[PDB]
């Protein structure tokens, strides 16, 4: 299952 | 919808404690939780943010929640209620994309009025032109100003006015119109 | 033994020539279950082992909702990154993301992951405490103080200690039968003859499943020597693995050299010398 | 950093002449994605080969697994043929079962 | 610094292209654009994860912005259409959390640029029945005629703006409920003691901004060109 809450643009 | 509100209006006396309702339907585990006010300047403020993995505490203020994962619930508790926290609440679903809000709760906030004395009276005139006004004040907080039901006649709803420095509070309501037979008996009549 | 769950993302810019590429996979130890490309044709995360295809279509609605934001967040990111940089808006990079969670024996949390890179080289990465970066580069202290503003690491940290063990334990017990099945080792030496002096040995093992193995050979207390050759494990395309572990002897005598294998699915090491 | 691919061609099953097998061609350790990869029968060419969704190792460095089904036979030569940036020239390997 | 939505309020006419800008000089990446019809509901309308990056929610005209020289994240209305009517809300967000909104726009479309009224202003006196029963003194402000509902009422007593005693309806009224072009009236009270109202010494007005037509577009017709301005009225102290 993935990320729902934390992938970020850098 | 996705979030749930399901009391589109509530009202609670002064100095008193409201817990305004929100669920939520996710089939994910990670996300972050919002509540964001909207008073009539219609500027969106946030109240308070509550992530998924969070526990108790937090909470801070004058406002908690009561969050419950597995309930998909996401209270919000409003104690000691001022007249300025009247206005729209939201509560709001949020992932990296997207947040979504809930239909929203209007809030109003009933003044404690200690000596109530309803009373309706003609304010003289503006200068020599009309329309002439008539006022309803005084009543009490649960009193309730029904719309006009002649198209001629205007009538506004309630109001509550707060005269900070003698820490005095008034409700009240104007009506006004042309209609020759127009007086300030008649007006609030029903 | 121990488990992971590891999800890897490559996102390859096509300057001009249309919207940059994308590939997302999924994996429970050395067995992949979803996959995503942006130029097939479903535009959706797709299955890719049996025991995954079990979960409903809010799942797949939802993985799919999630690896394009992924995908959305490279395509900022590639022109971020050319920005800073001072690339060309020509020619192609690549952002590479990997993250996922490891658990031991019991199936508790051991670590977590979650690393970036850019043009193939180290970028930004979350520290094994799980709340601090590591960012060798310049670029990536610009990254490192942002998501630091923005507390990506306390959000990472929970989905690997939270959402990514649960859903492991999950898939763990719906592709039990399979994942967690051993396949052992089918081994058999070889020997090839370079010049009449020298001879070259390879030990095999075939057919086994993880991947994880160790073969190392000996001479009665021996062990690699610059010249021990032992190849990268490669995949046999039926889900079982192969690696092979050579040695040339300038000895006429192949003796006594020992081939040792270790793996999961031998209930004891295997000790291996030539035949005739 | 440019990675140059290894290359391994070897068979799924051990040989056996005229019983069905697969032909696998495993390009790993390079960088970046962009790959030429081919299944050579006799030097020329095989179609409908497949290959693995790309993925990576921990250095960040691409694997990439090709294959076709095929049936060996004593004769037959196979070789895998790739290209890449890293690369001056298509680099072939041939396929020596054992023999 | 903050967040920045211009302008506060537009009126334009049907068929007409607009743009509202929201710019933003926090450093955020993601934004995003919500819709607010009267009725409240907030819409996810437009969003984006930085620079190239718009996708959609709904809702016809604008509905894709662009997203390159910093964000900067203007919506556009091309053709607008009474539909369009609402507050348009811009936000931005820290990460993947809390979201900070600009002020809003409230836009009205309206079928005819000459359907554009300022507001007249008339402030009625206490009576002299709730003066002696009551000791306090209640002035009504009326603001009436006016389209687009686009104003802001506030009270000045001896020159400086007041809000203790003070209560505006939350919401005007249509003068005329059954037209698209209806113009609106919104009262408003302002009370004070007996005594400071029957001092001489003592002035007060009612003042209303009123948001209509600017230098760009567009006035033949006569009434007088219904720009931005403030109308007011006024009493003093009488005892």
């Amino acid at each position: 299952k993935l990320v729902a809450l934390g992938i970020n643009a850098v | 919808q996705t979030v749930t509100q399901s009391q589109p209006e509530m009202s609670v006396q002064e100095a008193e404690t409201v817990t305004l309702s929100c669920t939520y339907d996710t089939s994910e585990n990670d996300y972050i939780l919002f509540w964001y006010k909207q008073p009539p300047s219609r500027q969106m403020i946030l109240v308070i943010r509550q992530e998924a993995y969070k526990q108790q505490n937090a909470t801070e203020n004058r406002f908690s929640v009561n969050f419950q994962k597995a309930a998909k619930s996401f209270s919000l508790k409003i104690s000691d209620s001022q007249l300025g926290d009247a206005a729209m609440y939201f509560c709001a679903y949020g992932e990296d994309d997207k947040i979504i809000f809930g239909k929203g709760t209007r809030l109003h906030i009933l003044p404690n009025i200690q000596n109530p004395d309803p009373a309706v009276y003609q304010l003289r005139d503006s200068k020599s032109s009309d329309k002439s006004v008539c006022l309803f004040t005084d009543f009490d907080s649960q009193t309730n100003v029904s719309q006009s039901k002649d198209s001629d006649v205007y009538i506004t709803d309630k109001c509550v006015l707060d005269m900070r420095s003698m820490d005095f509070k008034s409700n009240s309501a104007v009506a006004w119109s042309n209609k020759s037979d127009f007086a300030c008996a008649n007006a609030f009549n029903n | 033994g121990s488990h992971s769950m590891r999800y890897f993302f490559t996102s390859v810019s096509r300057p001009g020539r249309g919207e940059p590429r994308f590939i997302a996979v999924g994996y429970v130890d050395d067995t992949q279950f979803v996959r995503f490309d942006s130029d097939a044709a479903s535009q959706r995360m797709e299955p890719r082992a049996p025991w995954i295809e079990q979960e409903g279509p809010e799942y797949w609605d939802g993985e799919t909702r999630k690896v394009k934001a992924h995908s959305q967040t490279h395509r900022v990111d590639l022109g971020t990154l050319r920005g800073y940089y001072n690339q060309s808006e020509a020619g192609s990079h690549t952002v590479q993301r990997m993250y996922g969670c490891d658990v031991g024996s019991d199936w508790r949390f051991l670590r977590g992951y979650h690393q970036y890179a850019y043009d193939g080289k180290d970028y930004i990465a979350l520290k094994e405490d799980l709340r601090s970066w590591t960012a060798a580069d310049m670029a990536a202290q610009t990254t490192k103080h942002k998501w630091e503003a923005a507390h990506v690491a306390e959000q990472l940290r929970a989905y690997l200690e939270g959402t990514c063990v649960e859903w492991l334990r999950r898939y763990l017990e719906n592709g039990k039968e399979t994942l967690q099945r051993t396949d052992a080792p089918k081994t058999h030496m070889t020997h090839h003859a370079v010049s009449d002096h020298e001879a070259t040995l390879r030990c095999w093992a075939l057919s086994f499943y993880p991947a994880e193995i160790t073969l190392t050979w000996q001479r009665d207390g021996e062990d690699q020597t610059q010249d021990t050759e032992l190849v990268e494990t490669r995949p046999a395309g039926d889900g079982t693995f192969q690696k092979w572990a050579a040695v040339v002897v300038p000895s006429g005598q192949e003796q006594r050299y020992t081939c040792h294998v270790q793996h999961e699915g031998l209930p004891k090491p295997l000790t291996l010398r030539w035949e005739a | 950093i440019q990675r140059t691919p290894k290359i391994q061609v070897y068979s799924r099953h051990p040989a056996e002449n005229g019983k069905s097998n697969f032909l696998n061609c495993y390009v790993s350790g390079f960088h970046p994605s962009e790959i030429e990869v081919d299944l050579l029968k006799n030097g020329e060419r095989i179609e409908k080969v497949e290959h693995s969704d790309l993925s990576f190792s921990e250095d960040w460095s691409f694997y990439l697994l090709y294959y076709t089904e095929f049936t060996p036979t004593e004769k037959d030569e196979y070789a895998c043929r790739v290209n890449h940036v890293t690369l001056s020239q298509p680099k072939i390997v041939k396929w020596d079962r054992d023999m | 610094a903050d967040i920045y939505q211009t302008p506060r309020y537009l009126v334009i006419g049907t068929g007409k292209k607009i743009t509202l800008e929201c710019s933003q000089t926090m450093g955020h990446d993601k934004m995003y654009w919500y819709q607010q019809d009267p009725g409240m509901e907030l819409h996810l309308i437009h969003y984006s994860y930085g620079v190239n990056s718009t996708e959609k929610g709904d809702l016809s005209s604008e509905s894709t912005v662009s997203r390159i020289r910093t964000e900067h994240f203007p919506l556009t209305l091309e053709s607008a259409r009474p539909s369009h009517t609402s507050q348009y809300l811009c936000a931005s967000r820290r990460g993947s959390a809390e979201l900070y909104f600009g002020p809003g726009t409230r836009l009205t479309v309206t079928e005819d640029l000459k359907n554009v009224f300022p507001p007249e202003v008339a402030v009625f006196e206490p009576s002299e029945a709730e003066i002696s029963h009551t000791q306090k003194a209640t002035l009504v402000c009326l603001a009436t005629g006016f389209y687009p509902d686009h104003v802001e009422l506030s009270w000045w007593v001896n020159g400086k703006e007041v809000h203790s005693g003070v209560c505006t309806d939350p919401q005007p009224l249509k003068e005329q409920p059954a037209l698209n072009d209806s113009r609106y009236a919104l009262s408003s009270r302002l009370r004070v003691s007996a005594t400071f109202w029957q001092d001489p010494r003592n002035h007060f007005r009612c003042q209303v901004q009123f948001y209509g037509l600017s230098e760009n577009d567009e006035w033949t017709q006569d009434r007088a060109k219904p720009v931005t301005q403030i109308v007011s009225a006024e009493a003093w102290g009488r005892a």
